[PDB]
């Protein structure tokens, strides 16, 4: 990235974020019928929206449970945020997987990540994601995970929930290259859930504890092996002076300055 | 009528450069000339004015003796002195004193001072500093702190404390009462007092020194003419004396000056033109010609050098310039100059002495600029350099040494060091505030002037003034008396209108206009209409100008409306106060400002928008970007880390990056650029302030960090993603850089160890100091506990814990911290308040209790977080978790009202039962229509729950006679919660029954002795819960209370309340014997609606046909209820800001009808009386409230002890308080029943016991302090349910009116809870053990089963399935519900077993012992009976055992109230005994003393006297209890002693 004045643009455009949280649409189609469905808390959806950026994918773990009664179906209940950095293609998250009290009575049930442009396939970088964070954790059940994709339409945001199938966890499982088009990418690795918005109830977020979780200003400092705790909170911004360290603190002191300053008195104080 | 006006127009544009006079005339020998491209015009130096043959100068000798002290070294006084001193020491009257600058008119102000002080002289000591304060209002900051070291240097003498007025409201209002002399600016003074922070010292304000009054023509003159127009109006409603001295340059308009400060022409009006001046001054005016300011500069270069080369080897020299960096650049070019002449020796001749002292000094000088220019007799003075250096170059030119001086008019300002020759150069200054180059101000150049001749050594001063020959009239007339002082109060009207209505001193536009009639502007206005848009037309039309002020008041009420800070409307000419006017009058920001900000804010804005709002300020409207400095505005804009969204080019884009560099600390170049800078940082200190409490009181969680957290980095100067430590300005940057780098969150050094630490920085040196700050940077812990109180409402009581070493050379005395409570995702507060941790409560917990809404989709948490309010990176949070929370059911509708139609007395069966009812009233009300059918007709038990004035009394006769007419040998016992009620319904059934149905009834008292043969003998038993139980704990053994056929319990809604387990366990044991003895004792419960009124009548056996609860909205009169918010959180500020507003309410709602006012403490109330008689007489309607008249008075008036009482009363307002005695008390409700008086306050105590009923009933400030835990406890709600249901006046009212005037953390909690029914939960589990103990001991009680049996039937079981959180379970099912059982009650019986009062066996059957039979017996408490055995020896005494009786536990109850521990002190050191380690906050310790003040039968106070009468009641039974215990232990002595 430019990293000059691409930052400034891309942050004066962020601040309109919250106009997008009002034009939602859902893609309903290709459907199997058969498997589970999925309920996300509007609350939660536009906090994320909101603390999303345009061009950098941020992405963050779902957590929900079934209704009593209704086993069916799967409300999402909780979104984790965690220490990342991502591109415009792809998101580098750690290998530690969220662990917390308030977790251990939910079920892992993917991951939700934003997207700068619509694109009607699930990606091969995301594919392959899921099927290492699968294969190296035997929490997440092949059945009930998903991977929810929020692309920033014009003025709108569109959200498609995808599944994956054995084979296409098998395929990004061996798989190794992370190239845009892999061989051996197929789009039967994958199927089409379906997914809906609630406002019948509420979820909530959790964040790292010691720091902040965007580190796409301090890049160098995330290591896909880091431990981190959890912690209950909210999610600040994506642009938010804590996630950009450098800028703010990069400054020089005072050193024999307003020495020639304009006398004026604070008649006031 | 009313026309608006052009105020922008009618304005004068030049403001303090606007000039009165269109010619000047100059003295005679003033000849003027053209020299070369300017014109030189002399002016001599005016002969003095031949001292008058019986005038001369006294010495200080002659003076008040009280006056000499101030006046050290001081032999004789100036002339003005000598002339005034009379009128200034002898008089109290207003003073105007015209003076030219550097007469000393500071010493006529010290001649005033000496008055006011010697007026009290404590004469065995030495002052009374705590009785008058003295205002010294000077206008410029430096001349304030320079006034304040003269001042206290010339009094410190009497001890007065001088201090000047600076910091935060709570610093100044601090150091206001600290200290004696307040020196301020007007602004200053303005601000505090807008803020009301003064209003506790107002009264002790006597007097007020305005100090170079003709500040007035300036563009700061609106703020003193705002401040003597309010102290004047002040003066005349409140009618206190406060003596006005002005001190003036000699101007005109000073008659005009004279009449605005109530200055009396022929006594208080003075004149001493500048002939009078101490060293007459040769004034030489230098105005140049030339059009091109290049040549312009030249040729000022040129007229200074040779002005210096004309007094070079003569007299000393004061060049006067602008900026720091022209001093120098001015003194180095003339320098420069006089060397290339080669005239640099004229100065410094071989002086050897003072040269060689000047070289010495320039080679110790630090200064590069000033040691370059030290060697020779130049040297510059700047308030940009070294203290040490600038107070160097003054004391070597007092010794004379240095020859020239380049300096600005700070120097003028705040140093008195006059010389021989001054040049003012220039006159030029850049405004950044009207965003220019403008001429010097009037103030200044007649303050740099007075510096023209030094007294001592000088006879004749010189003044050199170069400016350019426009400006030469202005200040020529200036110079010679010639520029009449005019009011600019036009530009500034809507403003201060807008800060007086916030104050409430006007209301509408006629008291508007009655306040612009006391300003400056309208004796000006008066007396030169042409001057001030109006014509002699309209003069004449308008004699006293009403109508001119009525239009000025109308447009600017109408643009305060328009930009919406008052609520005007044109019909009545009324305003109300809004919130954003209530901060625009605090942060004194323009109304256009605050309209932008209501215009442009909105919830959701981000940080870069921020910075746009605040820049888009219309303070900064005169503001714009110059090209000169757009280069750098650019670099500053690519440097900066907050993006802009506008283009450079922009002013609000400058503004922006003006800003964020000064937060980011750089250092800019340019000298506009950077004198704008400064401007702009100082006007956003309060604007950021101003826009982060409109955004907290809107509710924008987001919004409102954001902004907190602004004006903290704006007050620190530092982003808050750098190291907190740099905060404390003593810590080397380079470790706190070193921090930086190391980034790692802060919190992580709390746990390290200062080795730890040292060596994690790599720095072990500073280590220790790291150390010292990290554990001195202030934390909070927190700590939650919540209940839910409805379905809709939780209350959670926080817990505190500082966790940091208080220091006040850091901390100071309190602390800040705001507390915010916000929903899930952080995007609304649901409670914000503050929170001030003092210095003498740190390291204590404190408890922090409020009331929380919930809604329907329960959110999984809400966030409590504590952030302090000066502190950055100072924050704490805790998500309270709504996972394991059981909400309680929503409560069934409420009984509605059926449209019976009225119930005739005919109705009613017995002629003797309907004797006593046929004159008061031919038909009952339809809540006793509705009810009679079952209570009279049926034999079931029976609940009324009604809004307190219904007449649920009614009902419970209606029960009385049913019994009757079941038998008349039937008995009824009636139990009321509270002896004052239980006297009032003794008196009213007394008079009812027995002297008409001759049917016995017997109140009864604290005596079981003569109570049981009261029960047996009476057949209506009126009993207080306590009274009844001491009986009723026996029921095996008295059959008489076996046999009873009605039991009556009024106002069982106070069972949640303190002493309510005890009404509910007799209650229990009640149903218990009527289960158990073969016959129903029926049962009558009356209370206040309840919401959960299934819950106690199940538990009382009540049938759901039988349950009559209706809603609050059901009572016979209707209720109308206000609650004002006043978000003061100091108690005693909102306290005196509620006075006016009585006054106000009173008019409103209730003009001519009774009311009744209800304050929080006994001394409160004589004050809010004379207050309300005091706004009332300002009023002209005063004695409105005395609706009879005196005559009527003095057989009432004859009667009563305390004069200030009589005094209200004969006014028309009378008072009671538990100070007064019954008597009185007695006396002032049958005159207020009758309507003598309109207005009775009374206190918060008194609302019980209380016979009769007002038209309205206001409330103010429902807390009271408890010093015990030294923190004001809010009313309870069923003292407040009862002050608000005293509001029934049946017949006379058609409606009653409440108001409440409450905070605003407090209003939405009343607003939910007054509205609604009423809640109630039981507290029995906290005082289970007495009951337990009387239960075991009777021997309903006999194993850990039986127990849990007893406990079945008790309320709290009731609830505890309903309720659960409440009393900390975790569900409703049987299993838990029966382990939270077992384990109270085993808990409560091992306690039992630890106090020895009962023995468990098998740990199932449990036994009674000795101490558990005395305390049993005697009522007295396990724990005190368990102190008294262990404290009690063989060999203890009278002395030892009073001791012992004070620590009994039943005491401590005993009320702690505020200024209740000077006095009680006093008593300890005179009582016969004395005692050891007396904290009197103790109630064991007060107790003591009062047992021994009773002894000695000596002198108490009113309340004292009732807390020893409280104390006394039980006492007997303590030392009963004393003589049991020693006969068991079988002591002989200690058992004589008891």
């Amino acid at each position: 990235f430019s990293s000059k004045t691409e930052w400034r643009v891309r942050a004066i455009s962020a601040a309109n974020l919250h106009l997008r949280t009002n034009h939602i649409y859902v893609s309903s189609d290709d459907i199997k019928e058969t498997g589970y469905t999925y309920i996300l808390p509007k609350n939660v959806l536009k906090k994320f929206i909101c603390i999303s950026d345009l061009r950098a994918q941020i992405a963050g773990y779902l957590y929900g449970v079934s209704p009593p009664d209704n086993p069916q179906v799967k409300e999402i209940r909780c979104i984790v945020m965690v220490p990342q950095w991502g591109t415009h293609q792809t998101v580098h998250l750690p290998g530690q997987l969220p662990q917390h009290e308030y977790l251990k009575e939910m079920e892992p049930l993917g991951w939700i990540h934003t997207q700068p442009n619509e694109s009607p396939q699930l990606s091969p970088q995301d594919v392959t994601t899921h099927a290492k964070i699968m294969a190296d954790n035997p929490s997440w059940d092949g059945e009930k995970t998903i991977i929810i994709t929020c692309s920033f339409t014009p003025g709108s945001c569109t959200l498609t929930a995808y599944k994956l199938t054995p084979s296409g966890y098998e395929w990004g499982r061996q798989n190794t290259d992370k190239g845009n088009n892999p061989k051996g990418y197929l789009p039967s690795h994958y199927e089409r859930v379906q997914m809906l918005l609630s406002d019948r109830f509420l979820g909530f977020f959790m964040v790292p504890a010691q720091s902040s979780w965007n580190y796409n200003f301090m890049g160098v400092r995330h290591d896909p092996n880091m431990k981190y705790e959890l912690q209950l909170a909210n999610p600040k911004e994506f642009y938010h002076e804590v996630h950009r360290p450098s800028h703010f603190l990069n400054f020089a002191l005072l050193q024999e300055g307003e020495v020639y300053s304009a006398d004026r008195e604070d008649l006031y104080a | 009528p009313r026309q608006v006006l052009d105020l922008e127009d009618l304005v004068f544009t030049q403001g303090s450069h606007f000039m009165a006079n269109k010619r000047c005339q100059l003295p005679d020998g003033s000849f003027r000339r053209q020299r070369k491209g300017y014109e030189e015009v002399h002016v001599p130096a005016l002969k003095p004015k031949p001292f008058g043959s019986e005038e001369q100068l006294l010495p200080v000798e002659k003076l008040p003796k009280y006056a000499q002290a101030g006046f050290e070294g001081f032999k004789t006084l100036n002339r003005i002195q000598s002339k005034l001193y009379r009128a200034a020491l002898e008089t109290d009257e207003n003073l105007l004193l015209c003076a030219p600058t550097g007469a000393g008119k500071t010493n006529v102000a010290l001649m005033c001072m000496l008055r006011e002080i010697g007026k009290h002289i404590n004469m065995d000591g030495t002052i009374n500093v705590d009785d008058f304060k003295i205002i010294y209002i000077a206008p410029m900051r430096s001349l304030v702190q320079e006034m304040v070291g003269s001042f206290g240097k010339r009094l410190a003498t009497y001890g007065i404390t001088v201090a000047e007025l600076t910091g935060d409201h709570q610093l100044c209002k601090e150091e206001i009462s600290a200290t004696q002399i307040i020196v301020c600016t007007p602004e200053k003074w303005d601000i505090i007092t807008r803020k009301g922070g003064e209003r506790t010292y107002t009264q002790l304000v006597r007097l007020i020194i305005l100090d170079e009054i003709h500040l007035l023509h300036d563009d700061r003159g609106p703020v003193l003419e705002a401040l003597v127009a309010r102290a004047i109006r002040n003066i005349e409603m409140t009618q206190e004396d406060v003596r006005l001295i002005g001190l003036s340059a000699t101007l005109p308009n000073y008659e005009d000056v004279a009449t605005f400060l109530r200055v009396d022409p022929a006594k208080g009006l003075f004149y001493f033109d500048n002939s009078f001046r101490p060293v007459p001054l040769e004034q030489t005016y230098v105005g140049i010609t030339e059009k091109k300011a290049i040549k312009r500069f030249q040729i000022m270069n040129e007229i200074v050098y040779e002005k210096i080369m004309e007094h070079a080897g003569k007299n000393q020299v004061l060049v006067f310039v602008h900026s720091r960096k022209e001093t120098g650049k001015t003194a180095r070019a003339i320098r420069d100059m006089c060397l290339e002449k080669d005239t640099l020796g004229l100065f410094l001749r071989e002086g050897s002495a003072s040269t060689e002292v000047l070289r010495t000094e320039a080679e110790q000088c630090k200064n590069l600029e000033l040691k370059d220019l030290l060697p020779y007799g130049f040297a510059i003075h700047h308030a940009g350099m070294t203290r040490v250096d600038r107070t160097l170059v003054e004391d070597l030119f007092a010794d004379k040494h240095i020859q020239v001086l380049v300096s600005t008019a700070t120097l003028a300002w705040g140093v008195n060091l006059p010389a021989h020759t001054v040049i003012i150069k220039g006159t030029q200054v850049y405004s950044p505030e009207k965003g220019r180059w403008t001429e010097l101000g009037a103030l200044d150049i007649l303050q740099m002037l007075g510096r023209a001749g030094r007294p001592q050594y000088d006879t004749k001063g010189e003044g050199i003034l170069i400016t350019s020959h426009g400006e030469l009239q202005y200040y020529l007339s200036l110079l010679n008396q010639q520029l009449p002082i005019e009011s600019q109060m036009v530009s500034k009207l809507p403003d201060m209108l807008n800060a007086e209505i916030v104050l409430g001193n006007v209301q509408n536009a006629k008291d508007a206009v009655n306040w612009l009639g006391y300003a400056y502007l309208y004796i000006r206005m008066l007396r030169s209409p042409t001057l001030y848009g109006i014509s002699h037309d309209d003069l004449k039309g308008d004699p006293l100008l009403d109508q001119r002020r009525l239009d000025l008041v109308h447009t600017a009420a109408l643009m305060l409306d328009k930009n919406n800070l008052v609520k005007y409307d044109k019909k009545t000419g009324n305003f109300q106060v809004t919130e954003l006017g209530r901060i625009a009058s605090h942060y004194y920001i323009t109304n256009d400002t605050v309209q932008t900000y209501n215009q442009l804010l909105k919830p959701t804005l981000s940080e870069i928008e921020l910075f746009r709002v605040f820049s888009l300020s219309s303070e900064f409207k005169n503001i714009t970007v110059r090209e000169e400095e757009k280069l750098e505005l650019q670099k500053l804009l690519e440097r900066v880390p907050i993006p802009v969204k506008e283009s450079i080019e922009e002013p609000s884009a400058k503004i922006n990056v003006l800003l964020q560099a000064f937060i980011s600390q750089l250092k800019l170049e340019g000298f506009a650029l950077m004198a704008d800078m400064v401007y702009v940082t100082q006007s956003a200190g309060r604007l950021m302030r101003a826009i982060f409490e409109i955004v907290l009181n809107r509710g924008w969680a987001q919004l409102t960090d954001k902004t907190l957290n602004l004006c903290k980095m704006i007050d620190k100067r530092m982003w808050q993603s750098m190291c907190p430590l740099r905060q404390f300005r003593k810590l080397p940057e380079e470790v706190v850089k070193k921090i930086e780098k190391k980034n790692f969150p802060f919190e992580r050094l709390y746990d390290l160890n200062h080795n730890e630490i040292g060596e994690l920085i790599r720095m072990p040196k500073m280590g220790k100091t790291i150390h010292k700050y990290v554990h001195l940077f202030p934390k909070l812990e927190l700590s939650v506990h919540l209940q839910p109180i409805t379905r809709s409402t939780l209350k959670v009581e926080l817990t505190i814990t500082p966790d940091f070493q208080w220091d006040e050379k850091v901390h100071g005395s309190s602390e800040a911290f705001w507390i915010l409570v916000e929903d899930v995702d952080s995007e609304v507060i649901l409670h914000h308040e503050y929170f001030l941790l003092k210095a003498k409560y740190a390291q204590d917990e404190h408890l922090i209790t409020f009331f929380v809404p919930v809604f329907e989709p329960l959110p999984p948490q809400y966030f409590i977080r504590v952030v302090s309010d000066r502190w950055l990176s100072c924050e704490t949070q805790l998500p309270v978790s709504f996972r394991h929370l059981i909400l309680p059911e929503k409560y069934p509708p409420p009984t509605e009202l059926l449209d019976l139609q009225p119930l005739p007395v005919s109705a009613l069966r017995n002629s003797a039962f309907e004797s006593l009812y046929q004159d008061k009233f031919p038909f009952f009300n339809p809540i006793q229509t509705q009810v009679f059918n079952t209570v009279y007709n049926s034999d079931d038990n029976v609940f009324v729950g009604a809004p307190t004035g219904s007449g649920k009394t009614i009902c419970a006769e209606f029960a009385i006679l049913r019994m009757l007419l079941q038998s008349s040998e039937g008995r009824c016992v009636y139990i009321t919660p509270m002896e004052a009620l239980a006297e009032q319904v003794y008196m009213d059934w007394y008079e009812k029954f027995q002297d008409r149905l001759n049917k016995k009834v017997v109140l009864l008292t604290g005596e079981t002795s003569t109570d049981l043969k009261l029960l047996g003998k009476g057949n209506i038993i009126i009993s207080t819960p306590e009274k009844w139980d001491i009986l009723s704990r026996r029921w095996k053994q008295r059959k008489n209370v076996q046999n009873i056929n009605l039991f009556v319990v009024d106002e069982v809604h106070l069972i949640g309340g303190e002493n309510g387990p005890v009404l509910e366990v007799i209650c229990s044991r009640m149903r218990y014997i009527s289960s158990q003895i073969e016959r129903p004792i029926r049962i009558v419960a009356l209370s206040s609606s309840l919401s959960n009124a299934k819950d106690v009548a199940h538990w009382l056996g009540c049938s759901a046909t039988s349950t009559f609860n209706f809603h609050p909205n059901v009572r016979p009169v209707p209720l109308e209820l206000h609650i004002q918010g006043f978000n003061i959180s100091h108690t005693q500020t909102r306290l005196l800001s509620m006075a006016k507003p009585v006054y106000h309410a009173i008019t409103k709602h209730s003009p001519k009808k009774p009311v009744i006012v209800f304050v929080p403490s006994r001394k409160q109330t004589r004050l809010t009386a004379i207050d309300i008689l005091t706004t009332c007489a300002a009023d002209i309607q005063r004695q409105r409230f005395l609706h009879c008249t005196e005559k009527d008075l003095i057989p009432y008036l004859e009667k009563l002890s305390d004069s200030t009482l009589k005094e209200t009363l004969l006014n028309g307002v009378g008072y009671l308080h538990e100070g007064l005695s019954p008597m009185e008390r007695r006396l002032v409700e049958q005159l207020f029943s009758s309507g003598a008086i309109q207005v009775v306050v009374a206190s918060r105590s008194l609302c019980w016991g209380m016979n009769v009923a007002a038209h309205l009933v206001i409330i103010m400030d429902t807390q009271y302090y408890n010093g015990k835990i030294h923190a004001y406890v809010d009313y309870p709600i069923y003292d407040v349910l009862q002050m608000v249901g005293h509001a029934n006046r049946p017949l006379q009212d058609d409606e009653g009116r409440c108001v409440i005037m409450c905070q605003g953390s407090k209003k939405d909690f009343f607003k939910k809870f007054l509205y609604e029914p009423l809640p109630v939960e039981s507290h029995l589990d906290h005082c289970m053990h007495d009951h337990f103990n009387a239960e075991i001991v009777t021997k309903t009680i006999e194993n850990k089963q039986d127990a849990v049996d007893y406990l079945t039937w008790t309320f709290l079981y009731r609830r505890m399935t309903q309720n659960p959180n409440y009393y900390n379970l975790q569900g409703i099912s049987h299993r838990h519900l029966s382990d939270h059982l077992s384990e109270l009650v085993e808990q409560t019986l091992s306690d039992l077993e630890q106090s020895k009062c009962i023995s468990i066996e098998d740990e199932m059957d449990v036994a009674p012992l000795n101490l558990g039979m005395i305390a049993a017996y005697y009522y007295i408490n396990y724990t005190t009976i368990e102190l008294f055995s262990m404290s009690l020896n063989a060999k203890t005494k009278v002395r030892g055992l009073i001791e012992i009786i004070s620590n009994a536990a039943e005491y401590e109850n005993i009320p702690i109230r505020h200024h209740e521990d000077n006095l009680l002190r006093q008593l300890a050191q005179k009582v016969p005994h004395k005692l050891n380690n007396p904290k009197f906050n103790d109630p064991h310790v007060k107790t003591n003393l009062l047992l021994q003040a009773h002894l000695s039968r000596m002198q108490l106070s009113a309340e004292l006297q009732s807390d020893t009468e409280e104390i006394l009641s039980k006492a007997i039974r303590l030392i009963q209890a004393c003589v049991d215990v020693l006969s068991s232990n079988g002591w002989l002595s200690p058992a004589l002693a008891a």
